[PDB]
């Protein structure tokens, strides 16, 4: 009987993780774009620096 | 003789503008000269700005150039001495020897630049080439002839690596080597020669089997530019002028890109994406074109590539793949749990991963090695968020084993005996074979993985397994 | 002269500045004192800037050029069949001058809106993988994407070596000869691709434009339109033609040397806003010809090396936007065994069935269904028994099925061949077998056909189609060889 | 006429155009009419470019200028012992002028690939997590990389510390001066670092160069080059020296600023092409020399400042990549207690035990491997599950070598008192103690030596090995101190 509560709450618990766990991702991914752009506009400003030498 | 006159007019870190007179120009890859007291600072012509008016690359330091000093052309490329009169010496970019043993007495002058062999003299090869090291000649086996590639960041063991090749190589060899460092450290030079006199390889009064050519990262991005080719082209003369089986060992490969960078931004080139040049394939395209094998000799080149960041997306390491039959990627994430050499099993692959060349047999056992690998790497997920009682009765048997053939892989090297304390051990391809075979047919399930651990032979695992039993 | 003449100004990164030639086209060829030889990309109000074929070595100052009045132009037509020709045209091989039926400017406009066809002639690439899941069309342009050392070639390659089955006929309308664009690649390599199409008697119809690295930069930009020209030939003649830019990649890189080198804006990633228009001026060359045009076609299979499976670079999206499906290949699936590692989840193809045999058809409408359902509940394969029999039915077919579409290289089969092998796996008559002998249950059973139903065989290479008929005398087949197996 | 002199052309942000000077060398020092002295970088017909080691607000339009005939060049010999020098060599401490032997240059060239030895001589630096793991050899350089605030410094710093155990000795051959050099730092810091190493009579064997953030940036770019002449005169004298950078990230910051001033292209984040051959030409003048030479010898300590711990940043690379092996210092490791926070998972040296002691170096063999085992340990119980005999052996034993390393800042240890506490520790001695309890175990087990089994600690640091009958007493004084309390 105490086993058939055991899997009871083991199937709460993974449950919670699995939506905690994977709305976390859901939030990594946002900071994935925004260092995603900064390193295609970083990279860019590097090349434009090396053009607009002049004298 | 009737040399052409010309006169320094700007300097600039390593590039150094020289004016000449109307119709007195030398042309794009020419060297030059200017006396100094010191010595000789040989320049090499890179553009034509115009108005008689040529820039050139400091092969050397440029402090103590004056505003206007006299330039002696040269009237041709670098000129390196070539033959087996280089052969036990110690040799810097310009050509001129630096182990202080006099004049080295040369039939021939070659110049260090030459265009690529013509697509009709390539020749392809399948002959295998054994080496000595289990996870290479098991999974990714070099070919005779071939251009092998050691990736790896910093401090993985590229250096190591080589250099034990060379201990199991170069004596093996009844032909010629060239090692050729580039930008790496001066000292690691001085050990290499000091093992090339020990080993027997370089006999100062006697007969050598290989030369030497130091273009070490102390040098200026002058140097370090052209040192590869310098190396290069005492290589190519045995190749076709000897016609005979020479050994290449270029190390870094690296620095001829990233020399190159530096100076690249001086000459007014606006720098391509991360940093290099826009001349980076065409660069690395023309040095790796002249490092082959044709009909008139052949060369086996060990070419070890420096990954920058640990990232093999980097535009170096990248380009360098295509230039390479056989890659040998070292990872880090290896080396840190005390498996070495840390080789990359499954990102490391070869040509002669063939079943119609190492044998059918040869091709299975490999293949079965690297699912297992797989399979493991894929699991590891569940054995740290389930435990190792979760996994199947079949998942259970090739965790186990999949453990044991990665601590197999393993070998003590006789040059990194210093390290492991282990002495060296070298293992034939024969025998490599049939140890992993018999590991995959569970025949030593019994067998405890520190057996497996540091060890040569399959002998030793059995005979390591029962001295700890003691 | 100064007007067909001009003084070189400066040289320099492979590329020379020259002044005059005050009539000089666009894009124009030219040639040097040295010999030499130059095409002018920039036409500057005071300068000419001129970008070279060799070493600038041979190249100095106030040296003489002169004009060609000729655009960069290639020889087409049938002659360079079972050559190796580089950029230009000229021959590498060593088999004598080439046999040109004419000659085409590198630069062709595509065909317009109104003279082409909705694709419906199947291209079997002999490749399982490929021909059930992801079908490729006469006319298509299916991309080869993926990271170093995926099969990317792999896939390509067998598709030429497939095309023995045509080739050697009679009948032209069915034929289909294959142009290899080698594009920064060593000789070396090019030497070996060219040394397996032989062992296999593939040159007889295969063309090879090499590109090698060591090559300057214009050289990798003119071989794809070049060979492009070259296969429009067969296009244009009513016939068909297969072309293979392998790779796009290092294409864009050598241009975008070029671009640097004469000071053009540079933008993302160093590349110039011209870069989307170079690769789709090129891809949309290739096309299904209307019946009153000729009917005839072109397909590309453009190849593209992403960084770590990074799709979102900018190369890869232009070439990713301008197909019309992508063979997305990955190193992880090639480890497991599962060659070619071509992922069924990215892989896709917007002709479909439209250019498929309705013989497969028939039989790869619903595996499509299965392998989709098999990667849902792939992490429960890693669990123990307590899965319930619904989903481990999944299981069973999934491991067999993705078993069945490993196929070694070199090694491709006829539809003939195909259809047996996925009609006996949707069904389920290998769930019995054992997922270790289901590579030799392929070899035993199609020998067993070609000796007991060799008439069944055929009557699918012929009609194509599958009748009630055959779909029961294919069964039954089937049912018996599983049961004395 | 203005062969020898110049006329100042424009000045402003510490650069001056001045033109003339058509006899001047390449990196010549020059001398303004202010009084102010300067430094010759572009070479140019217009004008010449130079850098001011001083304020720009002195130097005015159409000043004139004058030539010093000779490279820049430092005051070198022991003289400088003890005192306190700026880039050029000149005294801050206010002390006396400052009596040089000789007089080096800035750039020297590398030693020769000949005049080398192998490495073998020891660098005691008195941190037992350091001596034990990742030992310093007399001719390497060992890098010192972490972000700020971690303990960089305190690693460099107590090792001159702890070569007072033999500079106040007679034996010159066994002796080891240090020369640190503040780069970056302000005054304030300096003033106080220089009062530490007098609180400890460190200060008579130690060089120290400052080249803080308010100088000119053309100062704290040529700062390390002098300070490595200074140390090199040991070197070639056949005794040993010590050079400390700290720190070249902050060097390159200066030299960038000089290139973007010149008007010189920049490369990555606007550090200069050659950026790489700044530190190259520098770490690489620190080696061991031959025995015809001198058997002299330098060592060297770059430190570098990390931003977030992003070591793949760009100069890091650049350093690691030179660097026989390097101290990586984690911040994180430091609040959990571990101090010094020596990360050994990414901490190694490329000289190895070639450098450690030979009487350390039996103690502690896998040691090292050992502590890579407890975190592969440490990370696994984190699963909360319960762990057997072997695994939780190895965590009581791998949590307690992680406790016994902490040592405390301006505390060197000598070798004769290191044994001992490593030897108690890789056996398992210490498992039957509590961890909060190995603290004062140390100190305890240290005077019971002193007092008791000193002749011991006299024969360990003498011969600096382990005999068969020094390993029987020194086993017999170890658990007979175990069973007391
Ligand atoms: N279908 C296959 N069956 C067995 N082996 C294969 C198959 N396809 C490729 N290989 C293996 O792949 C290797 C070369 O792969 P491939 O040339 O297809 O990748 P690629 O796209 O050319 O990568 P790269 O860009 O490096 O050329 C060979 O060593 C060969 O063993
Ligand atoms: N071994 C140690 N034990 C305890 N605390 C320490 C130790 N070493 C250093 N610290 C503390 O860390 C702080 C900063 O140390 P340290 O000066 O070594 O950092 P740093 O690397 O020099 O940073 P910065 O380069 O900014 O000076 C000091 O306040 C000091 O008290
Ligand atoms: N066979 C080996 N076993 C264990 N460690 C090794 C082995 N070979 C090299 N190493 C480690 O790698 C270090 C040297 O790295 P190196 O070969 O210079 O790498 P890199 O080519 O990245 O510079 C050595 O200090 C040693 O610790
Ligand atoms: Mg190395
Ligand atoms: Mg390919
Ligand atoms: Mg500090």
């Amino acid at each position: 009987q105490g086993y058939a509560a055991e899997i009871s709450a083991r199937r709460n618990a993974m449950d919670n993780a699995s939506k905690n766990a994977g709305d976390m991702i859901n939030r990594y991914s946002i900071l994935y774009n925004r260092t995603r752009q900064a390193v295609i506009t970083n990279e860019l400003v590097d090349i434009i620096t090396g053009a607009s030498s002049l004298g | 003789s009737t040399p052409i006159t010309g006169k320094v007019t700007a300097v600039i870190g390593a590039i150094v503008d020289v004016h000449f007179e109307q119709s007195e120009l030398p042309a794009i890859l020419n060297a030059l000269e200017i006396k100094t007291p010191q010595g000789k600072l040989v320049l090499e012509v890179a553009q034509h700005l115009g108005e008689n008016t040529v820039r050139t690359i400091a092969m050397d330091g440029t402090e103590g150039l004056v505003r206007g000093e006299k330039v002696l052309d040269t009237g041709g490329p670098i000129s390196v001495p070539v033959g087996r009169e280089t052969l036990g010496r110690i040799i810097n970019v310009i050509g001129e020897p630096i182990d202080e043993r006099g004049p080295i007495k040369s039939k021939l002058r070659k110049p260090i630049h030459a265009d690529p062999p013509s697509f009709a003299e390539q020749s392809t090869s399948a002959e295998i080439l054994e080496t000595g090291i289990k996870v290479v000649d098991l999974l990714a086996p070099y070919a005779r002839g071939g251009k092998i590639g050691l990736f790896g960041g910093a401090g993985v063991g590229k250096t190591v690596f080589i250099q034990e090749l060379i201990n199991n190589i170069a004596k093996a060899h009844g032909g010629f080597s060239v090692f050729t460092g580039v930008g790496e450290r001066t000292r690691e030079g001085n050990d290499l020669y000091r093992e090339m006199k020990e080993t027997g390889v370089i006999n100062l009064e006697g007969e050598s089997k290989v030369a030497l050519v130091f273009g070490q990262m102390n040098e200026p991005p002058g140097a370090r530019a052209r040192v590869a080719l310098t190396g290069l082209t005492i290589a190519e003369y045995f190749r076709d002028e000897e016609g005979q089986d020479v050994l290449l060992f270029i190390d870094n490969i690296f620095r001829f890109t990233q020399a190159g960078s530096e100076v690249s931004a001086l000459l007014g080139r606006i720098p391509s994406a991360v940093g290099y040049q826009p001349t980076l394939a065409t660069d690395m395209g023309l040095l790796q074109e002249r490092i082959t094998t044709t009909k008139k000799g052949s060369v086996t080149s060990v070419q070890a590539v420096y990954v920058p960041a640990d990232d093999l997306t980097d535009p170096a390491p990248a380009t360098t793949f295509a230039h390479l039959d056989a890659t040998t990627v070292l990872s880090r994430g290896i080396s840190e749990l005390g498996i070495y050499p840390a080789v990359d099993p499954l990102d490391s692959k070869s040509r002669l991963l063939d079943a119609a060349v190492v044998g059918q047999e040869h091709y299975d056992v490999a293949s079965k090695v690297q699912e297992t690998l797989q399979t493991y790497k894929s699991l590891q997920d569940i054995i740290a968020i389930l435990g190792m009682d979760e996994l199947s009765e079949q998942d259970k048997l090739t965790v186990e084993r999949a453990r044991k053939i990665q601590r197999f892989l393993s070998q003590p090297f006789a040059v990194a005996e210093v390290f492991t304390g282990i002495p060296g051990k070298l293992v034939r391809l024969k025998d490599t074979v049939a140890s992993f075979k018999a590991v995959l047919e569970g025949k030593y399930d019994n067998i405890p993985e520190h057996a497996f651990y540091m060890v040569g032979g399959i002998e030793d695992v059995v005979a390591k397994a029962e001295k700890l039993a003691a | 002269n100064l007007n067909e003449t001009g003084r070189v100004l400066a040289v320099g990164d492979g590329i020379a500045r020259v002044f005059g030639l005050n009539n000089i086209q666009a894009e124009e060829l030219v040639e040097f004192s040295s010999g030499v030889k130059g095409m002018a990309l920039n036409l500057e109000p005071g300068q000419v800037g001129i970008v070279l074929f060799g070493s600038d070595r041979l190249v100095k100052e106030g040296e003489l050029v002169k004009r060609t009045g000729n655009i960069v132009d290639v020889p087409v037509g049938p002659g360079l069949l079972g050559r190796v020709v580089d950029a230009l045209g000229n021959p590498i091989d060593g088999k004598g001058p080439i046999d040109a039926a004419g000659r085409s400017r590198a630069q062709v406009k595509a065909p317009g809106i109104l003279p082409r066809r909705s694709v419906h002639e199947p291209v079997q690439t002999g490749l399982k993988a490929v021909d059930a899941l992801v079908p490729i069309g006469r006319g298509q342009r299916e991309l080869i994407i993926g990271d170093r050392q995926t099969g990317k070639t792999a896939v390509a390659l067998d598709t030429i070596l497939n095309q023995k089955r045509w080739n050697n006929g009679s009948d032209e309308s069915k034929k289909l000869y294959c142009v290899y664009v080698a594009v920064g690649q060593k000789r070396s390599t090019v030497a070996q691709l060219v040394q397996t199409l032989e062992q296999h008697d593939a040159m007889k119809y295969s063309i090879i434009v090499a590109a090698t690295a060591s090559e300057a930069a214009p050289l990798q930009y003119l071989a794809p339109f070049t060979a492009a020209s070259i296969g429009e030939w067969f296009r244009d003649n009513g016939k068909h033609a297969l072309i293979v830019y392998d790779d796009l990649s290092k294409q864009a890189v050598a241009y975008r040397q070029l671009s640097l080198l004469l000071r053009r804006p540079p933008g993302r990633e160093a590349y110039p806003g011209d870069v989307f228009y170079l690769h789709s001026r090129l891809l949309e060359r290739a096309a299904k010809l209307s019946e009153k045009e000729g009917s005839g076609s072109l397909t590309a299979l453009p190849v593209i090396e992403t960084q770590g499976g990074d799709v979102s670079a900018y190369i890869p999206t232009n070439v990713i936007s301008i197909t019309d499906g992508q063979i997305f290949l990955e190193a992880e699936l090639f480890y497991k065994g599962i060659r070619p590692a071509i992922n069924v989840g990215l892989s896709v193809s917007r002709v479909g069935s439209a250019a498929q045999v309705k013989a497969l058809k028939q039989v790869a409408g619903s595996l499509k269904l299965f392998l989709a359902q098999y990667r849902e509940v792939a992490a429960f394969a890693q669990f123990g028994s307590d899965l319930d029999a619904s989903t481990k039915q999944t299981l069973v077919r999934g491991e067999r099925l993705t078993q069945l579409l490993k196929q070694n290289q070199y090694s491709p089969l006829a539809t003939e061949e195909q259809v047996p092998l996925i009609y006996a796996g949707v069904n389920g008559h290998l769930d019995g077998i054992e997922l270790s002998r289901i590579g030799e249950f392929e070899s035993s059973f199609l020998s067993y056909l070609k000796s007991n139903h060799n008439e069944l065989l055929t009557e699918i290479r012929e009609k194509g189609e599958l009748s009630k008929e055959l779909l029961a005398s294919l069964k039954s087949a089937t049912e018996s060889f599983v049961a004395t197996f």
